[PDB]
DNA sequence: GCATCCGTGAGTCGAGAAGCACAATTTAACACTTTTGTCAAG
DNA sequence: CTTGACAAAAGTGTTAAATTGTGCTATACTGGGAGCCGTCACGGATGC
């Protein structure tokens, strides 16, 4: 099937490591591979830098260096014994008595830090996990206009997330600037004094405006002295405490001036410096030095809020969605953030440990209790909302959810302070984030993902290539340019003509701070790299992207992420050149590292003789469960002997066939309606596809069991189950425990486990039908694991732990713990869920048999029918270039990349529909066949359409018909001819992890809920369905008394009703009526407990007991 | 002392107990500044309320002392051996008396309850009661069971002599009433605590012949 | 008869008295090592029932024959353990309290 | 007077329907106050409560109805 | 007023 | 549909009427086991099973057949609720 | 206050609440015993009236209180009666129900306005109570006990169950529900048809009432037991008798997109 | 939705709430969804 | 009158860190004593 | 209908380990610590 590519556009850089976003951060964070004394000040390490030294006020702990050592278990490892992937952390600490002036140094174990594994993710007590990516508001100075009063402007100080308070400056209608810092306002003035301004100098540097200054005059505060000032400020900001000069500078210095309370952050003084044109000594709004208050950043901030309200020309407004102004805190700065919380509460403690008990025998590692870092550590990998379970259906999967960001999370917006302007696409999102992929519902434009050729750089400001153009000649160079420096430049489009290296139309389009615009070459200054750096990986894999609607490409970049692996997948007929890519950088392939010859192949691992000599063993992994079920294996893809180049691919991950992403099948489709069966999004597919194993996915399940140790006695898990048959205990071994490769349905016996009956007399009925046959109740009853309804498949392993096993850490109580794992080959199937790239999606309705099917005038049955109703309102007419496309190639065994906004067009496709039917139908001549008469019928209809011009011979009118990708199409049933011609192709069509098999569910009784005592939710449980309000409300429109009335009592929660109607119904009577239900007896019960008489009464105002007397004394 | 089970007002209130004790015992004479003197009274106050009052399921004073006690040496030897120390090297360190046994068993008394309205998403739609199932109340199942049981008992006891089926029920306790020892049910019909053992075996033995002969009754026995 | 009404009004101290089985005067809930319930606490079983049916917490009864009554040795009364969702206790606050709701 | 949907639903005469729709603390504090008595005339006092609604086969109009056969009717009748 | 903690400290200082 | 809907619902001044009479009297049919009937040998509703023909063990599709026949009294206050069934129960024992 | 399966107890947070509240009321106790000073006795009782409010309503004066080590607010009595998630409207006004399922919807075009698909599996679980009784009836099993155990396991079931089955639900109708329910025409109630798979299949032309599509859509199955239930389901509620829309009277059952195609 | 006079007992309350309501969606969120609540 | 604050709402399914002394109180053991329940004898 | 015998099984009773509750330390110590933050809108109500 040789390839054949489509397309103008060369582009002169790759794309960049999909997972960098992931990789990068954290190696920078910590820092485990440069020696100690070449460490930047960056990730951990300032982390340390900071806190450090503790200061008694003779007593110092000072910090010298760090180191991680190894981890204690493989990756492996951990993941079958539920462990965590980390690292021990070491730190050199030096205990200083400035008193004497003696050193003592030693090192102490701080904890473990989690390891990222080499795809970026994590495996947090045994899964694997990832780090979602957060944007926010990058902190610095901002100046937005006034919403209530026209013609007035508010300027903001932002700091880092949790690390100082938002400030506020405003010019009050009186005409005094007012300072808002924690909902608090007073004057301004009050704090300029405190940083040592004169009335001169305030005058000097913001005299030269209009009447603003004199607002800022006020003769009371400038005679008060600084210091006087201080207190003063004190008390405005917290009233009520004793004022004090220790105390109010102290409060005032860390609100704005403590480096350990206040952190602007490296991208806050950037963006500082940025606005204002100054240069900040730290990252602090003032410094106290010399004991005394000087300024940074009040001054400057005062006179840009001056000048811009006084109307200079060189001053605006800033945009807070503008995607210069928000930046993404990769997983490193997460969770270096974290790491700094923790760090500050062990020097709590080692201060509060350094004054008391035996100064002066003290050594560092007594100080220090680092129980309180591996807390903060643990919970933010644990307990937090950006570590997220990982999404590993297929490799695409995996991959695409290492690049998504989130707005919300803890430091973020939520559902509801969230509005439309957050959620919409600004100008700026252009190359750097996906306009189309998005989370819809609720979520939508609050979820997103990376652009393909974007990248963060270090301030956390998303970057995105273009191309130099000098002289009207497009350069090579390339330049990384954020939002806000992307905004000074003419930017062409990549689609430009070019011949060769020089701009060729004189028209150009192009973007000037987001605004298209019509330029000639000499005004362009960069050109964009290639159509692909607008879209994300996701969306990259749908060919034809410029024919459909932007709603349903949507639909189709999600759905592909829901797609299953399939035992016979294969690469799609049409595609647009990421497929190879896509594998390569999600790691689940393997590859030769460098040249050398293969020495042993094998279903398990592949030995590979390199040319330094070394041998190098690949175990290959083999029926894995992922995260979803799904089965993960890895295929050889050589023999013994063959040269492997470097690079070359030596094994098939999951969903890929010879490197290329495989998430599906390539069937021949037929669009028309099919009795009926095509109604509203179903599809009808032909057996053929179940025949040759056609969607047919490998899916495995765990069970788990627990042998705990008890106050009557020890769960013990043996085989000698009471009051059990043969049959039941035939698959079980000596152990108790299923024997492998035993198929195993609903209600079997998968682990046998006995419990010590709860001591408790038996009731006389029973007690007499013990007596009669010569029974002894025996001391222990069956609580073993069985299969749940629905449920089943082969016994592929157990895995049996045990208390004093090495790395085993089984909790308290718990003697042992039992897995089994059941794999199940799963089939197509009516109500399975079908889609393809272009966001048609339906489920299965209907599996005929290959004689019912439409068949060619060759006799080739379709496999798929499409009902062709779906196209026009949800104009997607992707699909349809690519099944012509895909008849095409059909015919002529060959397969496409047609890449997106530039590929195959009409006139391509055309001239290959051409070729392909001097095959078609230069194969039928050859062997003495004409014209059929059924054909001839349908073409006199055709033409009667105006789809083929009169006059032609039928061997003409039939290509003409073929060039338009329709062919005579027959009715298996019939034998006749559909009366039109009919849409034929080939198309890529991907089985989604949605399943009827895991969703139907039915419960008579079972468990009931605890206060309530309501019917357990979900279907692991065996709960019921819910009747919400708007159910009640259609039974109540409908004027079913009787009908709603159960619902309520007999089924839910009437106790007593309930028991009645189960007992009168295998007796063959009818329910009873229904009593008062056990909820309402609640709320009188917790209303009296608020101190409120609630009484039920009859038609005379009697009391009425509804308790039985339970409750009367 | 705070950060331990109770709030600060509350350790200001127990100290204030602890203080007042102080005034009472306070002997001016030794020439000890009272804060000498007062600081032990109020440290063991603000002690003995955390022992007292910082746990849902209280605990003995000198257990509370035991699992303190162990937390300290097993966080010693975290940070000397680089790594979590298994049960017997915290067992070896406490002393003599302690096994690997009993330090696990002193950590499953360590265990607080688990709230039942903790959060499971999210949102806050879902929580930890709404997956605890009621095993105390008789299923609709189980209690149809024992009715009909009662039923077919009662059909099987009719093929019997009246005073044989009185006797049964009587010894068996079906009245509602603990099994009446034969004397008791003896002196009921004013007859030997032998007699009743005679025709209450006897008794016994009919309704076995007719099971048997009918096979109503056994899909019962579980 | 049948409910016809609800109505509702505010509880005097000496109505709330005559709901309770009895005053909790211990926060006590249950014992840490049996891990029956505590006398006088939130779960006492002389106040708010026994635990399982026709069963007094010392043992000493153990059938429906004495049912109503009240054992000696513990003071749990004999009867069903539904009871317990349907009995009250109070607390005799040492000075009074007002009521957030007719205040906020 | 002219009021809305929400002021017009809370201001209703039956404590146990405004109580849950909405302001649940100051309808039960204003009515406890009050003694209010719910004489259970819509539909959702009687859902709270489990009984049966006043609609469809649940109202007082079709409630009542009697069917008997030919043959028991004449015997009453005659039995008379 | 709001803080009992506040509220507390004051009183004790007179 | 059912047979005979547009039938039944003009027999009554009120949809929730007929509910009523139809509910009752399969009730009625249930509890004297189908020796109540006022319909004939050739009429009673058939349920075709394996073996054979059968009675339809449906109650409620009984008292929809018997009540477009006809020989059905309905109304309100027609005789008192224990005469009633006293009377029903003596001339067909269950 | 349970014991969570064998380990591990759970309790609600009423409790915590309850022993404050008798913790500062004994501490007060006392204090008053003991002739403390006013201060010590006026913080006393501060904090015992701050004791119950919590308790009454947590949150509606101060900063509300929480568990040691969490920043989770208590439940208190006024939030167990407030809100979405309150005993008003999520236990009282809507429940959960048995005789109950789930599972994905399908067309089928060959059924007629008043019937539906209903999967075997599914049927055996719902009409469980009905279905023992007919086995007893006949042979199939020799009482109800012995019955309920042949369910059980999925290789136990004879093939006589199914025609057993097939006995119970003649005539009966189940209630079809697919949410949001919006108007009355969300739930249905149609005459089941025993069927091979796992998936309903529904009406094309009671569609448009659903606003169901079928590419993965899921309902509801409901089932009423009493006569009453079934003589209102089988007269009110049946598919076949609610043609018109009840907003506007027009036709609401009517030709749809392939239907009004090929016309 | 029969076409003839109503038949006493019916809930013509609950009717109005969801006939009003249900194409409320529909209603392109002084016009609009927007207009008929403030009305 | 206005402002300024402050409460009340914002769709539905499913699947997700003290120690020790000594006294007061309870549980465990081994002893006896006393009802039970059985067994050769009519 | 019982008769005297056995063999307990159950009940009572004292002891002694074992758990649990309570009181006491004497250099001088004398007002806490975390928040910091993108909503929109009516009612509906004090205040000047
Ligand atoms: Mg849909
Ligand atoms: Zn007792």
């Amino acid at each position: 099937m040789e390839i054949k590519r489509f397309g103008r556009i060369r582009e002169v850089i790759p794309l960049p490591p999909l997972t960098e976003i992931q990789v990068e951060s954290y190696r920078r964070a910590l820092q485990a591979d440069v020696p100690p004394e070449k460490r930047e000040n960056v990730g951990i390490q300032a982390a340390f830098r900071e806190t450090f030294p503790i200061e008694e006020e003779g007593l110092v702990l000072d910090f010298l260096e760090y180191r991680l050592g190894e981890p204690p278990f493989p990756q492996d490892e951990c993941r079958e014994k539920d462990l965590t992937y980390q690292a021990p952390l070491y730190a050199r600490l030096q205990l200083i008595h400035k008193d004497t002036g003696l050193i003592k140094e030693d090192e102490v174990f701080l904890g473990h830090i989690p390891l990222m594994t080499e795809d970026g993710s994590f495996i947090i007590n045994g899964a694997d996990r990832v780090i979602v990516s957060q944007i926010h508001r990058s902190p610095g100075v901002y100046f937005t206009p006034d919403p209530a009063r026209p013609g007035r402007y508010i300027a903001s100080i932002i700091p880092l997330p949790k690390r100082g308070p938002w400030i506020d400056l405003e010019v009050e209608p009186n005409g005094v600037v007012s300072m808002k810092v924690n909902k608090r306002k007073f004057p301004l003035v009050l704090l300029l004094r405190v940083l040592g301004y004169d009335q001169e100098t305030l005058a000097r540097e913001l005299g030269a405006y209009g009447e603003l200054v004199q607002g800022l005059m006020d003769e009371s505060v400038f005679a008060m002295r600084p210091e006087e000032a201080l207190i003063r400020l004190f008390t405005l900001l917290r009233p009520g405490d004793p004022p004090k000069r220790d105390k109010a500078v102290a409060y005032v210095y860390g609100l704005i001036a403590d480096p350990r309370r206040y952190d602007l952050g490296e991208a806050g003084r950037y963006k500082a410096e940025e606005k204002l044109g100054i240069r900040l000594s730290g990252r602090t709004l003032a410094r106290f030095e010399d004991g005394e208050f000087k300024d940074e950043v009040f001054l400057p901030t005062l006179r840009y809020l001056f000048a811009l309200t006084a109307g200079v020309p060189g001053h605006e407004v800033d945009d807070i969605d503008h995607l210069g102004n928000r930046r993404i805190r990769t997983v490193g700065e997460l969770m270096t953030d974290q790491f700094r919380v923790g760090l500050a509460r062990l020097a709590r403690g080692v201060r509060e440990r350094m004054l008391m008990g035996s100064e002066d025998s003290l050594t560092p590692a007594k100080l220090v209790n680092s129980r309180p870092l591996e807390a903060a550590i643990r919970e933010f990998f644990s307990r937090s909302q950006l570590s997220q379970f990982k999404d590993e259906t297929n490799p695409l999967s995996s991959l695409r959810h290492k690049r998504r960001i989130s707005a919300l999370g803890p430091g973020g917006l939520t559902r509801e302070r969230a509005g439309f302007d957050v959620r919409d696409v600004h100008r700026t999102h252009y190359g750097r984030i996906c306009p189309v992929e998005t989370p819809e519902g609720a979520n939508i434009g609050l979820i997103t993902s990376l652009a393909a050729y974007a990248r963060v750089d270090e301030l956390g400001f998303i970057r995105t290539p273009y191309r130099r153009v000098v002289g009207g000649v497009v350069t090579d160079e390339v330049v990384y340019m954020t939002a806000t420096e992307e905004d000074r430049y003419t930017i062409a489009q990549a689609n430009t003509p070019l011949e060769g290296n020089r701009i060729a139309a004189e028209r150009v389009v192009a973007r000037r701070k987001g605004e298209p615009v019509i330029v000639s070459p000499e005004e362009v200054e960069f050109m964009d790299v290639s159509p692909k750096q607008v879209f994300s990986v996701n969306t990259n894999l749908i060919p034809f992207l410029e024919h459909d609607d932007a709603n349903r490409a949507l639909m189709g970049s999600n759905m592909q992420t829901q797609a299953v692996p399939l035992i016979r997948a294969q690469a799609p007929v049409v595609m647009t050149g990421l497929e190879e890519r896509v594998v390569r950088d999600s790691l689940a392939a393997l590859y030769a590292e460098e040249d050398g010859e293969v020495a042993k192949v094998d279903g398990n691992r592949i030995v590979v003789r390199y040319e330094d000599g070394r041998l190098v063993e690949y175990p290959l992994r083999r029926f894995y469960r992922s995260n979803q079920g799904t089965a993960l294996d890895q295929r050889p893809r050589v023999v013994v002997g063959q040269r492997v180049r470097k690079g070359d691919l030596l094994a098939d991950g999951p969903a890929s066939e010879n490197g290329f992403l495989a998430l599906g099948q390539n069937v021949l489709v037929a669009i028309m309606p099919f009795d009926g069966y095509n109604f509203e999004d179903a599809i009808v597919i032909s057996e053929e596809l179940l025949k040759r194993d056609f969607y047919t996915s490998i899916h495995i399940e765990r069970y788990e069991i627990e042998a705990r140790d008890t106050k009557l006695g020890p769960e013990r898990i043996t085989r000698d189950i009471p009051h059990l048959s043969e049959a039941a205990l035939r698959d079980l071994d000596e152990e108790g425990v299923v024997r492998i490769g035993a198929e195993v349905k609903p209600g079997d016996i998968l682990v046998g486990r006995t419990s010590f009956k709860g001591e408790s007399e038996p009731t006389p009925e029973e007690r007499l039908l013990r007596s009669i046959f010569g029974e002894k109740a025996r001391d222990v009853k069956d609580t073993s694991l069985r299969v749940p309804p629905g449920e089943g498949g082969i016994v592929v392993r157990t895995v049996r732990l045990r208390r004093g096993d090495p790395g085993v850490e089984l909790k308290p109580g718990v003697r042992e713990v039992v897995r089994v794992y059941v794999a199940q080959k799963r089939k197509l199937q009516v109500g399975d869920k079908l889609a393809n790239r272009h966001g048609n999606k339906g489920v299965v309705a209907k599996i005929l048999p290959v004689e019912d099917m439409p068949h060619l005038p060759d006799g080739t049955p379709v496999d798929v029918i499409l009902n062709p109703l779906g196209v026009p309102s949800r104009m997607n007419l992707g699909q349809i270039l690519e099944t012509h496309l895909g008849l095409a190639g059909y015919f002529l065994g060959q397969r496409y990349i047609s890449p997106i906004f530039d590929g195959a067009k009409e006139p391509e496709i055309k001239e290959l529909l051409a070729q392909a039917f001097e095959v078609y139908f230069g194969k039928r001549k050859g062997e003495g066949f004409g014209v059929d008469k059924r054909e001839v019928e349908v073409l006199r209809r055709a033409e009667k359409l105006g789809l083929v011009t009169p006059g032609k011979t039928p061997e003409e009118q039939l290509k003409e018909l073929f060039l338009q990708g329709k062919v005579v199409l027959y009715d298996g049933r019939t034998g006749e001819p559909i009366e039109g011609p009919i849409v034929v192709g080939q198309m890529f069509i991907m089985k989604l992890y949605h399943m009827v098999e895991d969703k139907m569910h039915a419960r008579s009784t079972g468990p009931y809920s605890l206060i309530t005592q309501q019917p357990l939710g979900g279907k692991a449980q065996f709960g019921g369905q819910r009747f919400g309000e708007m159910e009640v409300w259609a039974l109540e429109a409908y004027g079913a008394a009787h009908t709603l009335q159960e619902m309520l009592t007999l089924k839910s929660d009437d106790i007593e009703g309930r028991n009645a109607a189960y007992e009168a119904i295998i007796k063959g009577e009818d329910v009873p009526e229904p009593s008062v239900p056990e909820s309402f007896r609640v709320l009188v019960k917790e209303l009296q407990a608020l101190a409120l008489d609630v009484q039920t009464l009859d038609e005379k105002d009697n009391p009425v007991d509804i308790f039985e007397g339970l409750a009367s004394k | 002392y705070t950060g331990r089970g109770l709030s600060f007002l509350d350790l200001i209130q127990e100290g204030n107990q602890g203080l007042i004790r102080a005034v009472e015992k306070f002997e001016y004479k030794r020439r000890f500044k009272f804060s000498t003197y007062a600081t032990w009274w109020i440290r063991q106050a603000i002690n003995r309320a955390i022992a007292d009052q910082a746990r849902t399921i209280r605990i003995p004073v000198h257990m509370v002392e035991t699992i303190n006690k162990l937390s300290r040496t097993a966080r010693q030897l975290q940070q000397e051996l680089g790594r979590e120390p298994t049960y017997e090297e915290i067992a070896e360190a406490m002393g003599p008396g302690w096994d690997a046994k009993r330090v696990e068993e002193t950590l499953k008394i360590a265990q607080e309850p688990v709230s039942l309205e903790t959060p499971i998403g999210d949102e806050k739609d879902s929580f930890y009661g709404d997956f605890i199932p009621d095993e105390h109340l008789p299923s609709p199942v189980d209690a149809a069971t024992q009715s009909l049981l009662s039923e077919e008992l009662e059909k099987a006891l009719s093929k019997l002599s009246e005073r044989e089926a009185m006797v049964l029920k009587l010894r068996k306790g079906l009245i509602d009433g603990r099994e009446h020892t034969l004397e008791e049910v003896g002196a009921f019909f004013g007859v030997t605590r032998e007699r009743i053992r005679q025709i209450e075996n006897k008794a016994l033995r009919k309704l076995k012949y007719h099971e048997s002969r009918t096979r109503k009754l056994r899909d019962f026995l579980d | 008869k049948e409910v016809r009404k609800v109505r509702i009004a505010l509880a005097s101290p000496e109505k709330i008295r005559s709901w309770s089985y009895g005053e909790v005067e211990k926060p006590e809930t249950i014992n840490y090592r049996t891990l029956k319930p505590e006398r006088d606490g939130l779960f006492d079983e002389r106040i708010f029932g026994p635990i399982k049916d026709y069963e007094c917490a010392c043992g000493k009864y153990k059938r429906q024959r004495f049912e109503g009554k009240v054992c000696e040795r513990c003071g749990v009364e004999v009867t069903k353990s539904i009871v317990r969702r349907y009995r009250m206790g109070h607390i005799e606050l040492a000075t009074p309290a007002a009521h957030i709701w007719f205040v906020k | 007077l002219l009021m809305g949907v929400t002021k017009s639903a809370l201001s209703t005469k039956s404590w146990l329907s405004a109580a849950s729709f909405q302001n649940t603390t100051h309808v039960l504090t204003e009515a406890a106050i009050a003694g209010k008595k719910d004489e259970l005339i819509g539909l959702k006092e009687n859902v709270i409560l489990g009984r049966l609604i006043p609609a469809g086969t649940g109202s007082d109009f079709v409630r009542f109805t009697q069917v008997v056969d030919q043959k028991t009717l004449k015997a009453i009748e005659e039995a008379r | 007023t709001s803080d009992p903690v506040r509220q507390y400290l004051h009183e004790i200082g007179q | 549909a059912e047979p005979g809907i547009d039938k039944l619902f003009g027999m009554v001044d009120s949809k929730y009427r007929l509910t009523v009479v139809v509910a009752k009297r399969a009730q009625q049919l249930l509890r004297h086991g189908f020796k109540n009937t006022v319909l004939e040998p050739e009429e009673r509703p058939k349920m075709q099973t394996l073996e054979g023909l059968f009675d339809d063990p449906n109650a409620v599709t009984w008292a929809m057949k018997e009540l477009l026949t006809g020989r059905l009294v309905f109304g309100e206050n027609l005789v008192p609720e224990d005469r009633l069934q006293k009377e029903m129960e003596r001339l067909y024992p269950v | 206050m349970v014991q969570v399966d064998g380990g591990r107890f759970a309790t609600s947070d009423l409790n915590d609440l309850y022993r404050r509240l008798i913790n500062r009321n004994n501490r007060l106790k006392k204090l008053l015993a003991q002739g403390a000073p006013e201060i010590i006795i006026r913080n006393e009782k501060r904090m015992l009236q701050e004791a119950v409010d919590a308790l009454l309503d947590n949150g509606r004066r101060g900063a509300p209180v929480t568990n040691p080590g969490s920043d989770r607010p208590l439940r208190s009595l006024t939030d167990i009666l407030s809100g979405k998630q309150g005993r008003f409207r999520q236990n009282l006004l809507g429940k959960r129900v048995d005789y109950s399922g789930r599972s994905v919807i399908v067309v089928g075009p060959q059924l007629k306005l008043h019937q539906c698909g209903l999967p075997k599996r599914m049927a055996l679980e719902l009409f469980k109570p009905f279905l023992l009784k007919k086995m007893e009836e006949k042979g199939i099993a020799p009482n109800v006990k012995a019955a309920r155990r042949m369910l059980e396991r999925q290789r136990d079931i004879k093939d006589e169950v199914w025609d057993a089955l097939e006995e119970v639900i003649h005539g009966k109708v189940v209630l079809l529900n697919r949410a949001p329910t919006l108007h009355r025409l969300g739930i249905q109630a149609f005459q089941p048809v025993l069927v091979e798979g796992q998936s309903i299949q529904l009406h094309p032309l009671v569609c448009e009432a659903f606003n169901a599509d079928f590419d993965g859509d899921q309902m509801a199955v409901h089932v009423p037991l009493s006569s009453f239930a079934q003589a209102e389901a089988r007269i009110q509620m049946l598919s076949a008798h609610n043609l018109l829309s009840p907003a506007s009277g027009e036709p609401l059952a009517k030709p749809s997109r392939d239907i009004i195609l090929g016309l | 939705s029969m076409a003839r006079p109503v038949s006493i007992g019916e809930a013509v309350g609950i009717v109005a709430a969801q006939s009003i309501g249900e194409p409320g969606t529909q209603l392109t969120m002084t016009q609009g969804l927007p207009r008929v609540i403030e009305l």
